[PDB]
This record gives C-alpha cells, structure tokens and sequence, in this order.
C-alpha cells in the first residue's frame, strides 16, 4: 500500500486524440431537450451506456425515469423531459473493444441545456396587409449572443 | 476592442439552429365601420394630427 | 455625415433601404482608443416627440439600430424602413462612443425628411 493520502502529484493521463472514442453533444434542436453522441470508429464497435448521474432525477426520461443505454447506436437524440433544474450530470460509459483488448472509458460529462435566444412576438393587421415584428431576447443575462440569420 | 472578429470567425463557429413555432395567433369577426366628423370651434384650430 | 435615400415618396407597404455615409475627421487624433464608435437612429415625427424604439404601427426595421462604425475610414451602414401607415417622417443620427449614459458627444443636424402616403 502506498497510503498516499496527499503530498504528490495524482493523476498523469491526457487525453490525447488520434483514438476511437465517444462524444456527446447537443445541436439544433427546436425547444426540446435532447442530446447527440458521436462514434468516430472503425470496424464494429461494441455498446456504449448513458448514465442518468443526478442526485435527484431532475433531467427525467418521459415515462419511466431511466437511463437507457444504447446499443450499436451512435448518433441519436435522447428526448427527455425536465423536473426542474438548469443544470445536469452525464456518466457516460462506452465499451469499444477493437481487437483484442476489452477497450472501456467512463466519461462524467456535465452538460445544462437551457435555451438562450427567447423570442417574443407581436403582429399588427392593417386592411388586407399583414405584418409580424418580433422580439429577439436572450434568457440568460450578461452572456451575450451572435445572431446571422432569421 | 474590436479586432475584425469576424475574419476569423467562420474557421470555428459552430452553427447552433433553434427553430420555433410561429402562431398567427388572431381571432374571427369581421365587419367595417365609418364615422365621419365635423369639428366645432373651441378657442382656435390647433392643429390636429392623427 | 449625410443621408442617402432611395424615395421620399413612397407608399404604405414598400420596403426602403436607408444609407447613412460617414466621414471619421482629421481631428479624431485626441482618442484613438475605441476605434468603433457607437451611433444611433432616432426617428422623428415632424413635429416633435420622437417615437420610441417599439414603434407600433410606424415604422419598422431590422435589428437593433446601434450599428457601429470605425474611425477609420468611410463606413456604411443600413436599415430598413419598412413603412406603416404613416405621413411626412424625419431621420436624424447622435453619436455616443460607448454604450453606457452621458457617453454622448455630438448630435448631428443632418434631418432628412420622407413623406408616406
């Protein structure tokens, strides 16, 4: 037993890239939360788990609140639902196996996925002519936000 | 202050996309009206803009 | 600065772009720190009593009218005007160097007048 309980240097890993792994984010999706792995592999990668790592369940699946691991998938977007929170944890766990070596990674991602451009409406209606305006407002304060089509 | 940021922007942005709804929330009755108006002289014109 | 417009005598539901021009001086050499400089649009009435940013059922634009320019060179910038029901409006700029209250420096007189019928 080394009984290092402090005074050292921990941890001496990187993680490098040039290797197959997993990657979970989220894009594109119009005002319903959801997430979005990646699977940047080669030659019949194996499952991969998707954790619901919260102290109380806030970020819920829609029926039954699970964690509902995949299997071969990886691209996807798990439609949730939310108990009220801005703020998550993700354990994410992906069994990759190339050849020959029981490949493993464990990955406690912490993405918070609240919206951020809140836009508000409002018409007016002249005789048989016809206008929207609208408001373009962003939900958090202080962080700004760039903004190149509509 | 400001660097020209967008010369250098297009390289790594990310392109996030939300897409709402748009209601064309209104309501149903049509109909017309016209009154029409005389003005009756109060101390001077005023000058009366609509 | 002058005002370069397309019409002045446009009907009700047209859509006008308006170009504002400016000339950054020789006499910008006591700063030189902000090198975008921050104007603003103000729309008024032609009588007084300028309309406020929401304006409901007069005039309409596209994005918020800030819109910064350089001093540099001779910078462009745009809106626009898309009209509702309206008569004989007025355009004017102010320039404010910041974004912040009593950031304000100049006020131009540059007044150009649209009529909407």
């Amino acid at each position: 037993c080394k009984e290092s309980t402090k005074v050292l240097v921990k941890q001496a890993h990187n993680l490098n890239l040039g290797e197959y792994a997993l990657e979970l984010k989220s894009v594109q999706s119009d005002a319903l939360e959801s997430l979005q792995v990646e699977v940047e592999v080669q030659k019949n990668i194996g499952n991969m788990k998707n954790l619901p790592v919260s102290f109380s369940m806030d970020e819920i699946q829609a029926r039954k609140r699970y964690n509902t691991p995949f299997e071969n998938v990886r691209l996807e977007y798990y439609l949730l639902d939310q108990i009220t929170a801005f703020d998550l944890i993700i354990k994410t766990s992906f069994t990759k196996k190339n050849d020959q070596g029981t490949f493993g990674e464990t990955k406690k991602v912490r993405i918070q996925c609240y919206l951020q451009l809140s836009v508000s409406v409002e018409d007016i209606f002249k005789k048989d002519i016809f206008f929207f305006k609208f408001l373009l407002n962003s939900s958090v304060r202080e962080e700004p936000v760039i903004l190149y089509s509509s | 202050g400001i660097a020209v940021c967008n010369t250098d922007m297009d390289e790594y942005v990310r392109n996030l996309v939300p897409k709402q709804l748009t209601v064309p929330v209104q309501l149903p009755g049509f109909e017309q009206f016209f009154h029409v108006q005389f003005e009756q002289m109060e101390t001077s014109h005023d000058a009366l803009h609509d | 600065v002058q005002l370069l417009l397309d019409e002045p005598k446009v009907k009700v539901g047209e859509i006008i772009n308006l170009k504002i021009i400016t000339e950054p001086t020789s006499t910008c050499r006591r700063k030189q720190n902000s090198t975008v400089n921050f104007l603003d649009i103000v729309i008024f009435d032609s009588k007084t009593s300028k309309i406020l940013p929401r304006s409901n059922r007069r005039i309409l634009y596209n994005g918020s009218l800030t819109k910064p320019i350089s001093t540099t060179k001779v910078s462009e910038i745009n809106l626009e005007i898309i009209p509702i029901e309206k008569g004989r409006y007025e355009f004017s700029v102010c320039i404010s160097k910041s974004n912040n209250q009593d950031g304000i420096i100049q006020f131009d007189s540059e007044n150009v007048i649209l009529s909407v019928i």
